[PDB]
């Protein structure tokens, strides 16, 4: 109920996988391009259990500070700043490692383009 | 750390030699300006010295300065730059390697002195060491130690005097008479800020011990220009430097073993070199008419001098060392004296090229230390090396070939135009193979000439005996050929290299390693072996179909190990998957090769499990791999898979691709939520201009997937003028199946209604007009776990496209059909019980009676009843198919997953929380609840038809329905407008209808109870509990709070019902339904909503302001904290008031044809998340 | 450490005590002079321990939305708003009961007069 374990890494391996689904369905070409790809990436990855939310802070890996003072919501309810806390630090984490991805899909399709045919 | 050494110390040397090496050449009048242009200046002659520029040398030095000026405008700068900094690089280490292990002739260190840094031991011992090198001027050297200075060119007198003593061992290396070299080497090369610190103490002692020091300075001098040079086009300069590597010994011991080894031992089975090697791999059988052929076809005796290696691509010269150890193990049990072996080695059995100057030089100086390590005569004896670099011949000078003399020309001429390009072809040039006499007779030619005549004739000879060296290699035939090809695919597509290859390798131009392997079996001879290790992806594509159909018809497989992944010690390559194998130069159609499968290992167990022999698989022959479609080397498979997939049909033509917009696709595509029902053509018939499409998303089978549409007004004219393709017009608009084309997970089909159109990325299935076959069947057939194992065997990268379909087999049956029709119903009537379908009916909830807890236990037992019916109807698909082939298939992966939304697993996560799930999807229902009662109050349903009522565009013929009598039992609103705030002050309060919608459902006796359930399991998961309040402060909490986000959230940031906030403080709250806005919706929102809450509010501060003052207590500062938020709710409101009247003049009309995400930005700050939703911030006023 | 079993029970608790002991030995005999001694004991009742705060946080007792907007900190930092969030909870439960203290005290000490001898 009001018990939950929940880490940081376990957030950022699912926002892995999800920006591997988007990059592979949308089909992305272009650097400029992953932006997007990356912003919804983190928006389903948040979650929404305050115990949860309250948990992930204390675990390792995400500090306690904002490094953007454009990030921090105007409003009253505290899960809003630790939301948006939470996404940019996944934001940064994800695009810090991002051509990868990238660089192997162009290689893969490049190979099977069978001469666009 | 015993490699962090070199790899720290490397690159830093490789930048000070190129730093000292360009400083000299500017000191002496050479330099190079941003653009690249020489800047030669004009040499001055004042008189017994010179005067380039503003410094003198005494005009000794002007010839090697012109030869160094004529070097410099033939060829780049930089060129000449590094291969300077790398010549004297390589001289350095070999000196200090060489005096380390005391192989010097005088036995004193060189470049150091033991036991007292920063010190040398050659000038104490001054005259033993001049009488040793320079004898003649010996006396004159003591006369400078009495001087007791000229240090530094006493030092440098006696370092340029070894290099001379060592130009006879190693010509490849070192040369005695005046060269460039000499000119650019640093000066103060004793001081304490000298080049040779870094090299005699920077590095440890112990790492010279052994010999593998030489593949690490190989590897680690060039890593940051390979770095840098990697995310571009690599021209004809940069080749080596992107292609380097180093490769592990075991890889290497197993790929020498099984060539040299494997014919000796045919040729004597019993020899004792058996026990020698550990890595061998012995047949496993055959059959008498292959071992009869064999040993027709095998010689008797064979003698040691017969035997050739080629390394097509030298690099450090690992390969060679293993050849050299094999070699003298086979000579050692033939017969010979021990300090015979060596010299008959290096003469008669190596050979080996490359494309740079470098890798030669390691490799001839490697070979010589591993000769010297069992010998002493040699290096005193002349022995030539037949290690070579490949180098351009575009001279013709006159002098040669006129006065080298004292039939042949026409040779020459014939084999001098080969080499026009060498610099970037390589090793892949042929030479014809009756032209092997006549080029090695002239090359012995040249030979003698290079000693006996005169000036002129040893000139030209010098000049000469590299092409011809080089051709004679090229031309000659060997049994055996060990490589490990470079790496480059579509990238460095120099136009010259890629034009050569599509010219000469057409069914392998697609990357280099595969036109390596080519050309390594043209230059076999015959019954010869060809043993290399290359990438993975040649064994399971398309592009190399013909490679495969050419190899499998003319060779024979021996050996292959599948190293997978993580292989060459995690030097990067994360992508990079390896094989090795070993193939024959004959043919044999009834061969058992043998296969290990290391995979899913690390480099020390895969090491281990292939030195214990285990994961073997030896029971297919050879023609077996042609049963298969596409011919893919799948060595793991049994044999009653391969011999059933011919006994059944393959799809036809029925497969074919989707149509393709070249780009804007947010022009065109849309969610069917944000248009109005009217243009839509599944629903609403009379204008047609958005039609489904389908893309392709998650895994899901059977039905599902429907959530976009696509612009073809009047067929297609605003598509038509953008260029797009269209593919297969006339198969639109009909029914049949779709699969994702580039998934995942697996391989699923869905079936797919009329009145659709298909994506590239998801393609289509069409029946033809009477086959045979029906779609339900195809269907039963391709969701089975056959196909699934099948699809994964055949394309392990998961990217299906047509033309692999195009050949999965098909199974005729009865039963299949009706089965593949219930399991379609069963889906169908999963995915419509939401709102998110245009088929969704009613609320399931609503339609039993009694209590909200019977009905949520009825909707949860209805949905365990589909679950548990499609588990049992999906086990007679399976075990159908099973009789049909007599043969049982694994199961592997989510060959056993059921794909719906009354799976908690599937929509929730494989994490098994059921005490979790049990309140989260409690929540979710009563959430989906309080959703569509907010729609019954804003018109979208209702209580007495089923089905969207209103959805059309700008609040047109609403009043006219709503006179009719669609909404009886609960009325719908008439502005359109509903507010959300935190008291009963307006009728339209949300939590009041909500209060009355659920009082008339389910009647008025249990009110109450149904309340207190409602509120207590929206506590469980969605909100937090609080300490005492009723049901109705909680819903009204609910709405308030996180009312918006799940809405947002269900819409994917498309939502239908827009928010107007006041901002920080909840000062003004109302929902807008976008259907029913038009023009006069603002006005009617100031008029009647907010000047009547600022007058309340100005009351209520006045009233409440008037008590406290009269009157006061101990507790009154509650009343004080009351009347605080009050004044700044109302400047809020003023602020706001007067926003919303300047934006209110404008009478603003929006179009729904144009997507949510244009028309959201058009109202400035008045919204909530433009931020979030628009992609941009709000624009002031 | 991080496995922190904090509640707000105990904090309240806590509070409880030192108001008791601020109102006992400063000796304050008015209704209205109560403000600085529940200012000092709200103050020093507040943990430290990020850890702790998180923990209390997730208990039972506490809302999550700020009831007046001039307490909000002006920072970049996140422990600072929740240990705002804790010191106005334990603010106003303290202040909800305080007169009983006061007049048991009064009464109290009304019976040590002794006729000032
Ligand atoms: C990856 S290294 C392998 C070195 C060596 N086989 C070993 O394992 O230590 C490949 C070498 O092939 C050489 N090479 C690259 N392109 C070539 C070409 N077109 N023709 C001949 N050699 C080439 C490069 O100089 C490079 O050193
Ligand atoms: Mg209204």
């Amino acid at each position: 109920m009001a018990m939950s374990n929940m880490t940081y890494n376990n957030v950022f391996d699912h926002a892995y996988e999800m920006l591997k689904e988007n990059i592979r369905y949308d089909d992305i070409r272009d650097t400029d391009d992953l932006h997007d790809a990356i912003h919804m990436a983190a928006d389903n990855a948040v979650p929404h259990y305050y115990a949860d939310i309250f948990s992930v802070m204390a675990s390792e890996g995400i500090d306690l500070e904002f490094e953007d003072s454009g990030l921090m919501p105007d409003t009253k309810d505290v899960i809003r700043i630790l939301q948006a806390r939470i996404y940019e630090q996944l934001t940064i984490d994800l695009w810090e490692d991002a051509e990868d991805l990238l660089n192997e899909y162009l290689e893969e399709v490049e190979e099977y383009e069978e001469d666009e045919e | 750390m015993n490699t962090n050494n070199i790899k720290k110390y490397a690159p830093q040397a490789r930048n000070d030699f190129r730093d000292a090496v360009i400083q000299k050449l500017t000191t002496l009048g050479i330099a190079a300006d941003k653009k690249g242009n020489l800047q030669i200046a004009e040499a001055e002659t004042i008189g017994e010295t010179v005067r380039y520029g503003q410094f003198d040398y005494p005009l000794s030095t002007l010839p090697r300065r012109e030869r160094l000026v004529k070097r410099a405008r033939e060829q780049g700068f930089e060129v000449l730059v590094e291969h300077c900094a790398y010549t004297w690089f390589n001289r350095l280490c070999a000196i200090r390697y060489m005096e380390l292990h005391g192989y010097l002739d005088h036995g004193f260190r060189m470049l150091s002195h033991p036991e007292t840094p920063t010190a040398f031991e050659v000038l104490d011992h001054v005259p033993e060491v001049a009488e040793a090198l320079l004898p003649e001027s010996k006396a004159q050297l003591v006369e400078m130690k009495l001087s007791g200075n000229q240090d530094e060119a006493l030092y440098r007198e006696l370092l340029l005097g070894q290099c001379h003593a060592l130009h006879h061992a190693m010509p490849f290396l070192f040369e005695a008479v005046d060269d460039e070299a000499e000119l650019l080497l640093p000066d103060n090369l004793t001081r304490t800020d000298s080049i040779l610190r870094g090299l005699v103490d920077d590095i440890p002692e112990e790492d010279w011990e052994q010999v593998e020091v030489i593949g690490w300075l190989y590897q680690f001098y060039i890593s940051e220009k390979k770095d840098a040079v990697i995310g571009k086009v690599v021209k004809s300069e940069d080749i080596p430097a992107a292609t380097q590597l180093f490769t592990p010994n075991w890889i290497v011991q197993y790929l020498v073993q099984n060539s040299v080894g494997r014919q000796w031992l045919q040729t004597y089975p019993d020899s004792p070199l058996k026990d020698k090697m550990e890595y061998y791999i012995e047949p496993a059988e055959q059959t008498p008419e292959v071992q009869a052929q064999l040993a027709a076809i095998t010689p008797a005796s064979i003698e040691p001098e017969s035997i050739k290696v080629l390394d097509p691509a030298c690099g450090s010269g690992h390969i060679l060392t293993e050849a050299y150890n094999v070699l003298k193990a086979i000579y050692e049990e033939r017969g010979y004296r021990t300090r015979d072996i060596p010299q008959l080695i290096l003469e008669n059995n190596i050979f080996g090229l490359d494309i740079d100057d470098r890798a030669a030089q390691l490799s001839g100086f490697a070979m010589l230390m591993l000769a010297r390590q069992d010998d002493r005569r040699i290096l005193g004896r002349g022995v030539r090396l037949n290690i070579v670099s490949l180098q351009e011949s575009k001279l013709d000078i006159a002098e040669v070939w006129t006065k080298l003399n004292f039939a042949e020309y026409k040779l020459l001429m014939r084999t001098l135009a080969l080499f026009t390009s060498a610099k970037t072809l390589g090793s892949l040039i042929q030479v014809p193979q009756e032209d092997e006499a006549a080029l090695k007779a002239f090359l012995e030619r040249l030979y003698r000439l290079a000693v006996e005549g005169d000036i002129q004739q040893k000139e030209a000879a010098a000049e000469l005996i590299p092409y011809i060296q080089q051709a004679w290699i090229l031309a000659q035939r060997y049994d055996a050929v060990v490589a490990n090809p470079p790496y480059m695919g579509g990238k460095g597509m120099n136009g010259d290299l890629k034009e050569f290859a599509k010219k000469q390798f057409p069914d392998s131009k697609s990357d280099l390693f595969a036109m390596f392997m080519q050309h390594a079996f043209s230059l076999l001879k015959e019954n010869g072996f060809n043993a290399q290790v290359n990438m993975q992806s040649w064994m399971f594509l398309s592009s190399y179909e013909a490679l495969r159909g050419w190899l499998l018809d003319n060779k024979t497989f021996i050996t292959m190990a599948h190293l997978g992944a993580r292989a060459f010690g995690q030097i990067s390559g994360e992508v990079v998957q390896t094989t090795a194998w070993v193939i024959k130069n004959n043919h044999s159609g009834f061969y058992k090769p043998v296969f290990f499968r290391l995979v899913d290992d690390n480099e020390e167990h895969k090491k281990n499990n292939l030195l214990n022999r285990m994961n073997c698989f030896k029971n297919t022959l050879q023609n077996d791999f042609k049963k298969i479609p596409g011919s893919p080397i799948a060595y793991w498979a049994t044999l009653a898979f391969i011999n059933s997939f011919l006994k059944l049909p393959a799809l036809g033509t029925r497969a074919v691709k989707g149509l393709d917009t070249n780009g804007s696709i947010d022009v065109f595509l849309r969610r069917w939520p944000e248009v109005s029902i009217n243009s839509f053509d599944a629903l609403g018939k009379g204008n047609s201009k958005w039609f489904p499409i389908a893309k392709g998303g998650e895994l899901r089978k059977w039905f599902g997937n429907h959530e976009y549409i696509i612009n073809y007004e009047n067929d297609g004219i605003e598509l038509r003028k953008n260029k797009a393709n269209l593919r297969n017009k006339d198969m639109y608009f009909q029914e049949g199946g779709t699969w994702t084309v580039v998934s995942t997970t697996g391989f699923s089909m869905r079936y797919m209604p009329k009145g659709f159109l298909f994506d590239q990325g998801g393609s289509a299935v069409f029946c033809e007009n009477n086959d045979e076959l029906s779609i339900y069947n195809i269907l039963a057939c391709m969701n089975s776990k056959y196909i699934n194992y099948s699809a994964s065997l055949i394309c392990p990268t998961l990217n299906f496209t047509t033309g692999d379909v195009r050949k999965f087999p098909v199974i005729k049956n009865n039963h299949l059909e009706d089965l593949a029709k219930k399991a379609i119903e069963i889906s169908k009537a999963d995915w419509n019980q939401f709102e998110t379908s245009w088929e969704f009916s009613k609320n399931k909830l609503i339609e039993h009676k009694g209590n909200v807890a019977y009905s949520y236990a009825s909707y949860c037992n209805f949905q365990d009843k589909l679950y548990e019916q499609l588990v049992n109807i999906e086990k007679n698909i399976n075990n159908i198919i099973e009789e049909i082939l007599g043969f049982k298939i694994e199961t592997t992966e989510n060959s056993e997953l059921i794909t719906l939304n009354s799976n908690k697993i599937y929509r929730y996560g494989q994490s098994e929380t059921n005490d979790t799930f049990l309140n989260r999807h409690r929540s979710d229902t009563i959430s989906e609840l309080i959703s569509y009662s907010v729609g019954c109050q804003m018109g979208r349903y209702s209580l007495d038809r089923e089905g969207l009522v209103y959805a059309h565009e700008g609040n047109k013929g609403f009043a006219e329905l709503a006179a009719e009598g669609a909404y009886k039992t609960f009325p719908a609103d008439n502005d359109g407008i509903l507010p959300l705030m935190d008291d009963e002050w307006f009728e339209d309060d949300v939590t009041s209808r909500v209060k009355e919608f659920v009082r008339t459902v389910w009647g008025e006796e249990h009110l109450q109870e149904n309340l207190e359930f409602i509120a207590e399991s929206l506590c469980l998961y969605a909100i937090k509990p609080k300490k005492g309040e009723s049901a109705l402060e909680t819903i009204r909490r609910y709405l308030s709070t996180q009312f918006w986000k799940d809405h947002m959230k269900m819409y994917k940031k498309r939502p239908i019902y827009w928010l107007f906030s006041s901002g920080k403080e909840k000062a003004f709250e109302c929902l807008v339904y976008l259907h029913r806005y038009n023009d006069a919706t603002l006005s009617r929102m100031r008029t009647e909503y907010v000047v009547p809450l600022l007058a309340r509010y100005q009351a209520n501060i006045d009233r409440l302001n008037d008590q406290l003052d009269e009157a006061s207590g101990g507790e009154a500062t509650r009343l004080k904290r009351e009347r605080d938020s009050l004044i700044k709710k109302f400047s809020e409101l003023r602020s706001y008031d007067d926003r919303l009247r300047h934006y209110a003049d404008m009478r603003i009309s929006i179009d729904l044809d144009d997507g949510v995400k244009v028309n959201y930005g058009k109202f400035g700050d008045l919204l909530a998340d433009v931020k979030a939703i628009t992609g941009n911030a709000p624009e002031a006023i």
